[PDB]
RNA sequence: CCGGGCACUCUAACGGGACUGCCCGCGAAAGCGGGAGGAAGGAGGGGACGACGUCUGGUCAGCAUGGCCCUUACGGCCUGGGCGACACACGUGCUACAAUGCCCACUACAAAGCGAUGCCACCCGGCAACGGGGAGCUAAUCGCAAAAAGGUGGGCCCAGUUCGGAUUGGGGUCUGCAACCCGACCCCAUGAAGCCGGAAUCGCUAGUAAUCGCGGAUCAGCCAUGCCGCGGUGAAUACG
């Protein structure tokens, strides 16, 4: 969830981007 | 199929199957059944004789895993602890490491709450 | 504002790290706003006299 | 030849622009059933037409921007339903009493200090 | 509601079959506000309790709400230090508020893993005039009754 | 051919500022692309009433900053002389770059 | 999970202090106020007297410390 | 404590601010600290000419400053003296060469920031808290004011105990956001401590 | 996109519009119930706004200020440590315990804000954080931006799991004179408790609650899950 910092979903929430959630 | 130091994943998708494996996991995994070109979803049962050899292959030889792996753990964490260091001494009281508020929420690294007279 | 803690003024401090906001009239060295170089509490005191230009009375 | 209506809702805009024909309704260049893909209530907007025995007799090109698909779902059936009251002014004689006519004011409430949503406020204790 | 009495909030009717009570149905359903979901379900409901039932949904909805609508219920009232259980009709307002939400409430305790199951099979299960949902408000009805003695406690 | 933003804090000592470059410059050239306004950029400010706790009362502070175009297509001298040095009002800060 | 990109730390007047031990052979007893410094086998042999903001610690280097910052062996606080 | 200051919350319409000059992100912290060092000097000079209000205008290296009084001379001085030798300290503050206009106010009874400042000076000279007050709010209704209120601190006469006086008469409306009341404060040393005073003088409504 | 045109959306300024004014019923009247017209109906919805006074309420560390006390020092500079300590206890929260769900992919609707040495398009290097190069904007004409939930397709098949991410090992990026104490971030590895919570207890009456994401102030960076604000989807119930 949310809470998880290697996800899609987690790196949103996190704010941020990486492996898991790239710019495009 | 016993792959790394004595696994056995089975039943469920190599991928999902894989991460049973000390050192192994999700992305880990993508990698084996990528260079080893195998179908990430077959069934470990579903596997193929030359396939599961191949696998092993990589995994294997490429990373340390199960009792290895832990094996230089457990030494790196006695290590930073037989020398002085700070974090050295946290493993040891037991209290968490990576600089954290102990006054509350540090239970995972301390344990059940041992509950004194107020 | 303990006066000889007013070196802010002193611009050079050997790393603009050092460097920080305070109030340039209470000396307040928290909430202090940048857009009036003033303090959460002057920012309301001169506010509610008309010396902040435009500063009006937000509502929605 | 043509026949235009507004209509607004929870802070969306609709165009709408009637025309005689086989009931081909458009929404920014996309097939009515396009734009609004598989969202259950997404007919609602044409209600008006259905309420006048239309759509079967009237054609649609639809402009809609601002919001989320279902205020923009409402806010169509406004105009469409100004639009078609625009077309023949003696259809709001019984397009009213549905009140299809009326623009749904519901707006968000406005989000107020010392309390968590406008309305929600935080929790306490010992007392 | 110390003022003047509450108003009947009016519903909107089904889209798909013009109905008020679906709605409402629907509504007990939905959670986190999400209609559509809750709006799908439902219907994947009633397209269920065809491929197995020769009737028509709206036609089981109806009689299963109908059959888990309690007609007297407990609710109590002090009395010198004990408050009793006093027995006494339920207005249909209730009767259908209560119905629907057992409903989705006995739907969801169900072991079949997809929701819209879940719903079908108890509907169904609820003309049938058997599941958890109708289970309550028989429990329920068996509430009052068992107080009779406390019934002169109407008001 | 002539970009004029007007930016002001209040909406009435710039709507007739805004009236004054126009008419001043109407008979003089073209006619002027009017007075067009452009969205305003609310600044805010929410600060807590008192100091020291009482941290549920704040109070809002806005500073809205409003604009305006013009922007006179075809200048012919006489109309950059109704204009020139022909400014009034101190409410203003003009931008010009036709 | 360290960091410091590239470019290990290391405050001068500690730096270019230790080495000017080594060209006089060796010494015996330094310290330093400034436990930000990275350790560095420039040190390994040497006695570093940490300041934990209290006292001085005699801090013996070795060479599986090379990577560590001195203050890592000069605990700040005292507890039970 | 509560009660918005009526001039802030009238700001809008019903007063007008007190800089009404437009700088820009970059600036506007600057012009802003400006004006202050301005009033600062603004105030403890001419205080003796009583001081009402400090209006400041801008338009670049061009201010307005046009200090309302109710002794204007003070201001001036012999022939047209002081209105320089300030006008002199001022382009040392703000090197953006300004003006220093001088405007005359109408009654110093209908101007609060004056009256309030005025029931301050007895409080300092020992005066009869009290009546100063009912005078002041006296010499407020008699020349014209649809209604006026004074209001002092506490620690009145020396007492120990904090109070606090009053005084009103006529319509004071702070709720009508209309109404139109120009207040004003003034502080007050005092051998034991300070005082606060405040004036509330309505005028014309719409 | 160009011409072109202001109709439409919008931008923002002034003004129109609602008063129980009209219709029937009750009434002495004020007003009450229903009805037509109407975008809106009786205070249309939400703000700003808080009387004489109370608590010897809070604040002398915002500031101002009476008295009191210190003046190689109760003043000043600095380096380092501390405010981040942890056997315990409580408040407010966050993320969860899953299939009305989680993951991947493709694909669709927002509002309000912010941007000079700042937002940083596009490009190339890197799994990535980030780096190198570099266009545009002073910003309704450029950027932050991707809105998320949603829609379509595929995967997972009820398991402590493809739920959940604590904790810990290792590697690295950026801000900064400097990240041991004590920053955030990326990647790999580890993968904890948790299966909906005792007594007790909090919020909310409508676009509200619940849920989803977006901006900003402070600010080098950040321990923001906090606060202030924005919009998407959108209920249940009130006898009394
Ligand atoms: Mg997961
Ligand atoms: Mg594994
Ligand atoms: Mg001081
Ligand atoms: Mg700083
Ligand atoms: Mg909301
Ligand atoms: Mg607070
Ligand atoms: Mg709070
Ligand atoms: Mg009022
Ligand atoms: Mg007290
Ligand atoms: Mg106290
Ligand atoms: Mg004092
Ligand atoms: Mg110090
Ligand atoms: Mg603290
Ligand atoms: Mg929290
Ligand atoms: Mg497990
Ligand atoms: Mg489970
Ligand atoms: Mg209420
Ligand atoms: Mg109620
Ligand atoms: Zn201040």
């Amino acid at each position: 969830g949310k809470g998880d910092r290697r996800t899609r979903r987690g790196k949103i929430w996190r704010g941020t981007y990486g492996k898991y959630r790239p710019r495009k | 199929a016993r792959i790394a130091g004595v696994e056995i994943p089975r039943n469920k998708r190599v991928d999902v199957a894989l991460t049973y494996i000390y050192g192994i996991g999700k992305a880990r995994a993508k990698e084996a059944l990528e260079k080893t070109g195998i179908n990430p979803a077959t069934r470990v049962k579903d596997l193929t004789e030359a396939e599961v050899v191949r696998l092993r292959e990589y995994v294997e030889n490429t990373w340390k895993l199960e009792g290895e792996l832990r094996a230089e753990v457990a030494a790196n964490i006695k290590r930073l602890m037989d020398i002085g260091c700070y974090r050295g001494l946290r493993h040891r009281r037991g209290l968490p490491v990576r600089g954290q508020r102990t006054r509350t929420n540090a239970r995972t690294r301390k344990g059940p709450r041992k509950t004194v007279a107020g | 504002a303990r006066k000889a803690l007013i070196e802010k003024a002193k611009r050079t401090p050997k790393f603009k790290v050092r460097a920080y906001t305070r109030c340039v009239r209470c000396g307040r060295a928290r909430s202090v706003y940048r857009f009036f170089g003033l303090c959460r509490i002057c920012l309301r005191e001169l506010a509610h006299k008309g010396q902040l230009p435009g500063v009006r009375k937000a509502s929605w | 030849e043509q026949y235009y209506g507004t209509g607004r809702r929870k802070e969306a805009v609709a165009r709408v622009f009637l025309r005689p024909g086989n009931g081909k309704v458009t929404v920014n260049g996309q097939d009515f059933n396009e734009y609004f893909q598989g969202l259950v209530r997404a007919v609602a907007a044409l209600e008006p037409l259905r309420a006048v025995d239309a759509l079967g007799r009237f054609d649609a090109y639809i402009t809609v921007r601002g919001g989320g698909k279902s205020g923009q779902i409402d806010a169509i059936k406004l105009g469409i339903a100004r639009a078609l009251v625009q077309y023949n002014p003696d259809y709001r004689a019984k397009l009213k009493p549905l009140g299809f006519l009326t623009r749904d004011a519901r707006v968000v409430e406005r989000k107020k200090y010392g309390k968590h949503k406008a309305r929600r406020a935080p929790q306490y204790s010992k007392r | 509601a110390r003022r003047r009495r509450a108003e009947v909030r009016q519903l909107q009717p089904d889209l798909v079959y013009g109905d008020v009570l679906v709605t409402a149905f629907i509504n007990k359903i939905m959670r986190d506000g999400k209609k559509n979901l809750a709006a799908r379900i439902f219907y994947d409901a009633c397209k269920i309790i065809q491929e197995k039932t020769g009737q028509e949904p709206l036609k089981v909805f109806k009689q299963a709400v109908e059959n888990v609508k309690p007609r007297m219920e407990v609710r109590s009232r002090r009395v010198g230090g004990a408050n009793y259980q006093v027995p006494m009709e339920v207005s249909p307002r209730r009767q259908q508020s209560l119905a629907l939400r057992w409903l989705v409430q006995a739907a969801n305790q169900r072991p079949e893993r997809r929701a819209a199951v879940r719903i079908a099979h108890e509907l169904m299960d609820a003309a049938e005039g058997k599941g958890g949902a109708v289970k309550k408000k028989e429990d329920v009805e068996r509430m009052a009754e068992a107080n009779r003695a406390y019934a002169h406690y109407r008001w | 051919k002539i970009r004029i933003k007007l930016r002001g804090f209040d909406h009435k000592t710039l709507d007739a500022s805004a009236q004054k470059i126009v008419e001043a410059a109407r008979r003089s050239g073209a006619q002027v692309s009017g007075p067009i306004p452009l969205p305003t950029r609310v600044r805010r400010f929410t600060v807590i009433r008192g100091p020291f706790k009482h941290k549920d009362s704040r109070e809002h502070f806005e500073l809205r900053t409003h604009n305006r175009l013009v922007d006179i297509i075809n200048p012919n001298r006489k109309t950059i002389e109704q204009l020139m040095t022909l400014d009034l009002p101190t409410g203003v800060e003009i931008e010009i770059k036709t | 999970p360290r960091s410091l990109k590239k470019g290990v730390f290391v405050d001068d007047h500690l730096l270019e202090k230790v080495l000017e031990l080594n060209a006089k052979g060796e010494k015996r007893l330094i310290k330093t106020w400034s436990r930000r410094s990275t350790i560095v086998p420039e040190m390994v042999g040497h006695t570093i007297a940490v300041y934990n903001g209290k006292q001085h610690v005699p801090v013996y280097i070795t060479e599986n410390m090379v990577g560590h910052k001195l203050g890592e062996f000069a605990p700040t606080r005292t507890y039970r | 404590g509560n009660k918005i200051h009526p001039i802030g919350f009238r700001l809008g319409i019903t007063r007008d601010w007190e800089s009404r000059w437009y700088a820009g992100k970059k600036q506007y912290r600057h012009l802003l600290l400006e004006d202050q060092r301005i009033r600062g000097l603004l105030e403890k000079e001419l205080y003796s000419a009583g001081l009402a209000r400090v209006d400041i205008e801008r338009a670049a290296d061009n201010v307005a400053v046009t200090v309302h009084v109710a002794k204007p001379g003070v201001v001036i001085g012999r022939g047209g003296e002081r209105i320089r030798v300030l006008r002199e300290e001022l382009a040392k503050l703000t090197g953006k060469n300004v003006a220093l206009n001088v405007q005359e106010v109408q009654n110093p009874n209908l101007s609060a920031p004056l009256v309030a400042q005025r029931v301050a000076e007895q409080i300092e000279r020992r005066f009869a808290v009290r009546r100063a007050i009912k005078q002041a709010v006296q010499r407020v209704m008699e020349s014209g004011a649809k209604g006026a209120k004074v209001i002092v601190s506490g620690r009145i006469g020396g007492a120990e105990q904090a109070r606090t006086e009053w005084a009103a008469q006529g319509r004071v409306p702070l709720h009508t956001l209309r109404a139109n009341i120009d207040y004003g404060f003034a502080l007050a040393r005092t051998t034991y401590g300070v005082l606060g005073v405040k004036a509330y003088i309505f005028l014309g409504e719409v």
